[PDB]
């Protein structure tokens, strides 16, 4: 917590006035407080979204790095080769 | 370094960044009255060659804005005096780890 | 005018074929949804060269269904007619309002009026005809065109040309 | 049942990325659409038999896709477009990081 | 569909597709300088009626090769001879590759990879860009004005005396029937 | 780091631990008199009084003047020394029980009965037995892996406040005299140790900030509120409670203390 | 999801490029020409005019027609339509900004007014953060108040260099309602600044003037803060309701356009008859108001835009607005199905990772599983014993995507399952579920369970699992989420499992 | 960006995150009427089929490890050691 808040470069609080603020994309801050006006002058600077956070998944309802989701899965054809007597 | 006593006038100062490279700092005395880096908070930073540093990036994969900042006005780093850039190495003591290194770019 | 492009696609797969021979399956189905195809962005894809070397990758599963996904590199030959381009072909179809040429894959047809002027069309001929003072183009014979436009149609690409230029017509 | 904000956050904790992922598509919400591979947007006319599809202004017909998003946010989208602001969605990434 | 190795950064606003013509302004998807799969660059693939027949050949053959590895466990003559290899590793409802395949084996100009060798060698020395390499080597040319006139985007690229040369050569090696 | 690519640690908890493995284990090292340290980890070879006494090891007696033992068994004792300046310098409280991964412990008093060692029969380590292993041991307990230096550093930091817990436990003089560990037995207690601290780690996945967040409002909502026990006694007030917090959070220019 | 499959290739969203409506696209986007301000009745018959809602959007009466498209009501996004303004429009939101851009440039000429030239200026030009390069270029402008002609270079100050012409003095800005005015100075000037001419102004402003100041060459223009074609959401958006027939009742949205659109015709038939020169802008107010209140209508502006019988209205934004809207109360917490909430109690007979489901849930909750030779014989087993003794199932679905009601469905007791089919079936012992109770702060406060179907109607649970919930038996409601998928109830089995929790990071 | 299997740096174990996903996709693979590589000496349960198809480790997945650079490392559940 305290980590987060300092970094930056000083007091960064942990409120609208804040870290909702920060480089962070819009819809995860759109989720907070500050909705429509945030949208708003998004748009308006030409916003572009990493879709990285969380809340930017769960509202395009896809799977969030996280966890479970913080990696990929695959099939080594090689592998499913070498795989049956 | 210039150490003035009171102040300065706003007419001077502003003849500071007018000969490159050289660059010129400046102090005021009720201020090196103590030395700020010797308490019992404040811990070792240190300059990075730029060299140290394309490496520090390098070896976290690090995109210059992705390390944590220091204040370029921040009381060490001008006791340090930093420049736009210069990166240091905040080694403090830990609970966790008895040691912890750190960094800190300068914006 | 036939090309060469090296180009790739998705094939998404079910668990079920998941077996000991999975790559067979891909590159079958590559070729089921590949050769044959259409598109004005890069023409009839027409052959798939290199079999055995076909590019499959590592694929990745998918996230609610097991399905998995690879990104099969290839390469084929394709072809896409210009409007400039000049091909000769054989024609095929023929009525009041001129003939229809085939230059490989695709048909290039030629209105009446896109054709030279002593070059009148005959219907109570057959098959029907278009005859000159010394030329006579009917169904099998070879013409060489001049692709005057080019139209994408879903699967396909057909073109409207003439035979009005020099060394143009008959051969 | 609602399964709110809270009850989000502490699956996020537990790191169950897809059982949140399911408790809020395809248990709820969930809806598909077609966007434009140009102006991300729900534009495209999606005539789901002839296959026909087509985004006149975009001008398309060929790149398309199609997605999975909460109904919500189907509506959000639009809302939005309702105020005069284009929410574009892509598929690629273009500035990399 | 089926992507081609260059993603070009579209910034909303998709218009400029400029005209195609034998102004040599190919599609995107076919400039001179275009991307390999491995990542490198190289020219793009110009190939001439026959010099097709031969490639597509080439694969089809090979490929039935391969197609059986794996089961274990003269003009109107290559007409038959190819339909055949079609009806082995076709897909059947390519009828676009069939009537490609006549078209091709009917109006080609070279049987052996070897003419087909000495033409490729001959005309790429002309510096000439890969639609005309092409159009040069599938269309019959006896005058220069013949060729500079079905073939424009030549016009001032080559003195008339020299691809006179070059056609004069390509008749001889016109394989015969 | 956060859904930027900006770091927050560049190790979680600055020692990349898993909450779930960690307890209130004491530094031995740290508190006690400079008398009584040397008492317990002190093992001099060449002193009728302060070597080994042979009931304890087995090559006890043909060890009392080895020189070239007295070369390690003072190699750890100018560590543990090392060690004791370094917390002091840390813990200056004189803390000396902290939060550490692997409870050392249990794992020896597992070590203990699972062999039925008997406290009357001498051991069999050799001397360099001990100190040659129990160095090996932090060699292995990775927490970073890097193949370069900056890394490799930060792996040694990142274990450091644990190695001294360690070292202060498998101590040659506390090994032998206090626990009659065997060759085995001493084998068997370096084993788990590698693994419960290996499995101590934490999983890269895991949403920490979430759960960090969580962690300080579950209790933040138990505060009490507005209390101030000072009341009765004006003058000496002092802001204490959530309208601290809350303060705190909000980064207020004007507090009340 | 959605049902019917598409040729479409399936990807996901990877970037989310927020830009603003270029009237231009607006109208290209566009359906509808919506002209009238009508809903339907073709003088009462019963359709929809090709004037409001429908003169080609989606639909209502489930009907497939939209514009072809058909696939009607239910897997059809309404489409935009349009409609032009008489005379250009303040977007309520953006009037902060569009007043602080004019006060960044001077009109008539419209350019930036401190160029390289300027020092201080410089070091803003730098500050790459569209975000603060602007709130520090105003900081340096909104004093400049003349568009100066010339300035002393690099050189001597003695010698004058010329940039861009005319000094027109530069208005100071006051914010009035919705409207702008400045003065010029001497004993004022106030005039009213012209929507009309705002937008010129801004429509003039330079390439590298837009990017320089927080803005976007493509995607974000100013001069499309001033609303030129209104994009008309389509029905889905404000969809009415029905009382069976002759019973409309449509949506708030769907009549402030309306009110806008009777108040942008009122405007444009006063400019092509007796125009009463300023007698109009008593009206282009008016629009500018709805357009404007229809967005938002919490401002400081006081006038409510009440809607007869004292009712606020429900301005878009007061849509997204936090908790119990869009965006937090549709997306990041939705209510969902397959969940379930009764009282609990405490046996000192099940283990740890139990919960005593009552059998009515059991048999109302359904696990859709997979028909595979795995299960053949079991499964068909359940489906036989229909949906009302327990060990049963409720609904089989073929690969041809349709649902078979086994509570009807006169094919009922027949059915032979085939490879490739689910079975919907009742929760059985031993189902991995997620169990819970609020308010949920804690991970352990929403642990898998063994489920372990049981009779009487409440939740059963295990005493030393009491505290993790910090539940008592006093009458406290709890809820269960059932998972679906294989992998889903993996993560809540691998993951969430009770067990799992026992120890507090 | 890709790794070579060599330069690996990532943790040598499974994160159970991993493991979990691993074992519930292939579950869900197995009941997809999946080919399953292990002798079900009597395993009618696709989970408890893939666990075992893990204890034996064949199961035909590589994992593909994202950093926050973009360049990842890819491990097969042949080679990641599963302590837990
Ligand atoms: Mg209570
Ligand atoms: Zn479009
Ligand atoms: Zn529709
Ligand atoms: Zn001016």
């Amino acid at each position: 917590l305290v980590d987060v808040m300092t970094t930056q470069g000083g007091l960064t609080s942990v409120t609208r006035h804040g870290f909702n603020r920060s480089n962070t994309g819009a819809l995860m801050r759109c989720s907070f407080e500050e909705t429509v006006e945030i949208l708003f002058e998004a748009g308006a600077s030409a916003e572009l979204d990493d879709c990285r956070g969380v809340s930017e998944n769960v509202i395009l309802g896809q799977m969030a790095p996280i966890g479970t989701g913080a990696f990929d899965v695959m099939i080594d054809e090689e592998s499913l080769v070498k795989y049956m007597p | 370094i210039f150490v003035y006593q009171n102040n300065i006038t706003p007419s001077a100062m502003k003849l500071v960044p007018s000969i490159p490279p050289a660059t010129i700092e400046t102090f005021n005395e009720a201020a090196l009255v103590v030395n700020i880096t010797h308490h019992e908070l404040v811990p070792k930073h240190i300059r990075l060659s730029s060299d140290e540093k394309r490496e520090l990036l390098k070896r976290y994969r690090l995109k210059e804005s992705q390390l944590p900042r220091i204040q370029r006005a921040d009381p060490v780093a001008l006791y340090l005096g930093l420049k736009r850039g210069e990166v240091v190495k905040i080694i403090r003591k830990s609970e966790t780890s008895g040691r912890y290194a750190s960094y800190r770019i300068c914006m | 005018m036939f090309f060469i492009k090296d180009l790739s696609l998705n094939i998404t797969l079910h668990p079920s074929f998941f077996g000991p021979r999975m790559k067979q399956y891909l590159k079958t189905k590559l070729l089921e949804e590949v050769e044959g195809s259409c598109t004005g962005k890069f023409g009839y894809i027409l052959c798939v060269l290199d079999y055995d070397n076909i590019d499959i990758q590592r694929g990745r599963i998918l996230p609610t269904d097991g399905s998995a996904e690879f990104n099969v590199k290839y390469r084929a030959v394709v072809f896409k007619p210009f409007k400039g381009e000049v091909v000769d072909g054989t024609v095929v179809s023929c009525s009041q309002h001129g003939f229809e040429v085939q230059v490989g894959p695709m048909k290039v047809f030629v209105t009446k009026h896109l054709m030279p002027q002593d070059l009148t069309f005959n219907a109570g001929s057959n098959p029907p005809s278009y005859q000159s003072s010394e030329d006579v183009i009917t169904i099998k014979s070879r013409i060489r065109v001049k692709i005057e436009g080019c139209i994408s149609q879903v699967s396909s690409i057909h073109a409207i040309g003439s035979i009005k230029e020099d060394y143009l017509g008959a051969i | 049942l609602r399964f709110g904000e809270m009850e989000r956050d502490c699956m996020i904790a537990h790191g169950a990325a897809s059982f949140l992922k399911e408790r809020l598509m395809e248990a709820s919400d969930a809806f598909r659409v077609h966007i434009c591979g140009i102006c991300g947007l729900m534009t495209v006319i999606a005539k789901l038999n002839h296959n026909q599809f087509e985004c006149k202004g975009c001008d398309n017909k060929i790149d398309i896709y199609q997605i999975h998003i909460p109904y919500a946010a189907k509506l959000l989208f639009q809302e939005l477009m309702a105020m005069n602001i284009t929410p574009r969605l892509y598929t690629d990434r273009s500035r990399d990081f | 569909s089926t992507s081609t190795f260059q993603t070009r950064r579209r910034r909303l606003k998709k218009v400029e597709e400029e005209e195609n013509a034998a102004t040599l302004q190919l599609g995107q998807e076919f400039q001179l300088k275009q991307i390999n799969h491995q990542g490198e660059e190289e020219e793009l693939i110009a190939l001439n009626l026959s010099e097709a027949r031969l490639v597509i050949k080439e694969a089809l053959v090979e490929r039935r090769r391969a197609f059986k590895r794996s089961q274990k466990k003269t003009r109107e003559k290559e007409l038959e001879s190819i339909d055949v290899l079609l009806e082995q590793t076709t897909g059947g409802n390519n009828k676009d590759l069939k009537n490609t395949m006549q078209y091709l084996t009917n109006f080609s100009r070279f049987r052996d990879q070897e003419t087909v060798g000495a033409v490729i060698q001959l005309l790429k020395s002309t510096g000439l860009h890969p639609f005309e390499v092409a159009q040069l080597g599938s269309l019959a040319c006896d005058t220069a004005d013949e060729a500079k006139t079905l073939i424009p985007s030549l016009n001032n690229k080559i003195s008339d005396d020299e691809l006179e040369r070059i056609l004069k050569e390509l008749s001889n090696l016109e394989t015969l029937y | 780091r956060n859904s930027l690519g900006n770091v927050i640690q560049f190790i979680y908890g600055e020692d990349g631990m898993d909450a779930a493995h960690i307890e209130k284990q004491s530094l031995d090292t740290i508190g006690g008199s400079d008398a009584a340290f040397e008492k317990r980890y002190r093992v001099d070879l060449l002193n009728t009084d302060h070597t080994l006494d042979p009931s304890l090891l087995e090559s006890g007696s043909e060890i009392l003047g080895d020189l070239k033992l007295q070369v390690l068994l003072d190699e750890e004792y100018k560590q543990l020394v090392k060690d004791r300046k370094f917390l002091r310098e840390v813990f200056v409280d004189g803390e000396a029980n902290w939060p550490l991964p692997v409870n050392i412990r249990r794992i020896i008093q597992n070590a203990q009965q699972t062999f039925h060692i008997d406290h009357t029969k001498p051991s069999d380590l050799t001397i360099k037995d001990i100190v040659l292993g129990v160095k090996d041991l932090q060699e292995n307990l990775l927490v970073l892996r890097g193949k370069n230096e900056i890394i490799q550093n930060a792996q040694r930091d990142a274990v450091t406040l644990f190695c001294c817990l360690l070292r202060s436990r498998l101590a040659t003089r506390r090994v032998l005299q206090e626990y009659r560990l065997t060759k085995q037995a001493f084998d068997w207690v370096l084993s788990n140790i590698e693994a419960q601290f290996l499995r101590s780690v934490v999983h890269p996945g895991e949403m920490v900030g979430v759960l960090a967040a969580q962690s300080i409002g579950e209790p933040a909502t138990q505060m009490t509120l507005n209390t101030f026990h000072f009341a009765g006694v004006a003058s000496k007030k002092v802001t204490s409670g959530v309208p601290r917090l809350k303060e705190i959070l909000n980064v207020a220019k004007n507090m009340k203390t | 999801v959605g049902q019917q499959y598409s040729s479409a290739p399936l990807r996901t969203v990877k970037e989310v490029q927020f830009g603003l409506f270029s009237p231009e696209e607006v109208r290209a986007i566009s359906v509808a020409k919506i002209r009238f301000p009508e809903t339907m009745d073709e003088t009462q018959t019963r359709a929809k005019i090709g004037g409001l809602n429908d003169p080609r959007l989606g639909s209502i009466d489930r009907n497939l027609k939209c514009q072809t498209c058909q696939e009607g009501m239910n897997e059809c996004p309404g489409h935009f339509g349009h409609i032009d303004l008489a005379k250009p429009v303040f977007h309520v939101g953006f009037i902060a900004k569009i007043k602080k851009v004019c006060e960044c440039v001077c009109m008539h000429c419209g350019k930036l007014l401190l160029d390289e030239h300027n020092e201080l200026m410089r070091q803003a030009l730098a500050i790459k953060d569209s975000k603060k390069r602007f709130a520090a270029i105003w900081t340096l402008c909104k004093t400049k108040m003349v568009c100066e002609t010339d300035v002393p270079s690099e050189d001597d100050p003695t010698q004058l260099v010329s940039r861009g012409g005319c000094g027109n003095t530069q208005p100071t800005i006051r914010k009035d309602g919705l409207k702008l005015v400045g003065s010029w100075k001497d004993e004022p000037e106030l005039r009213v600044l012209s929507t009309e001419e705002i937008l010129n102004i801004f429509k003039h402003i330079s390439v590298k003037d837009f990017t320089s100041l927080g803005f976007n060459e493509v995607f974000s223009r100013p001069e499309w803060m001033i609303l030129t074609c209104l994009p008309v959401p389509p029905p889905p958006v404000r969809p009415s309701i029905s009382f069976n027939e002759s019973q409309r009742g449509e949506d708030d949205l769907t009549f402030k356009l309306a009110d806008i659109l009777k108040a942008n015709i009122s405007l444009e038939t006063l400019e092509h008859n007796g125009a009463p020169h300023h007698a109009i802008e008593e009206a282009e107010s008016l629009l500018q108001f709805h357009v404007a209140t229809y967005m938002d209508n919490d401002i400081a502006g006081q006038p409510q835009a009440l809607q007869k019988s004292g009712r606020p209205v429900k301005s878009i934004r007061a849509r997204l607005k936090g908790k119990e809207g869009r965006i937090r109360g549709n997306l990041m917490g939705k209510r969902v199905d397959f969940s379930a909430r009764t009282v609990i109690s405490g046996d000192p007979n099940l283990e740890l990772d139990q919960v005593g489901v009552p059998k009515s849930i059991a048999k109302t909750l359904t696990y859709p599983e997979v028909v595979t030779p795995y299960n053949i014989d079991r499964l068909t087993q359940l489906v036989r014993n229909g949906p009302n003794e327990h060990p049963g199932a409720k609904y089989v679905i073929r690969d041809s995507g349709d649902r078979i009601d086994l509570r009807y469905s006169k094919r009922a007791g027949d059915i032979q399952l085939q490879y490739g089919w689910k079975v919907e079936r009742h929760i059985m012992d031993n189902d991995p579920v997620l169990f819970n109770r609020q308010p949920s702060l804690h991970k352990m406060s929403m642990m898998a369970h063994r489920v372990k179907v049981i009779p009487y109607s409440t939740f059963r649970l295990n005493l030393s699992v009491t505290s993790p919930y910090n539940a008592d038996f006093d009458g406290d409601e709890m809820n269960l989420h059932v998972p679906q998928s294989e992998e889903t109830r993996a993560e809540l089995s691998q993951l969430c499992a009770v067990p799992l929790q026992i120890v507090s990071p | 960006k890709a790794i070579p299997k060599d330069q690996r740096a990532t943790t040598p174990y499974m994160t159970k995150y991993e493991r979990a996903r691993i074992l519930g996709t292939r579950a869900l693979q197995i009941s997809m009427n999946a080919p399953v590589f292990v002798d079900l000496e009597g395993e009618t349960d696709p989970l408890r089929i893939a666990m075992k198809e893990l204890a034996e480790k064949k199961i035909p997945l590589v994992i593909r490890r994202y950093l926050p650079d973009g360049s990842f490392e890819d491990w097969s559940v042949e080679e990641l050691i599963v302590d837990l």
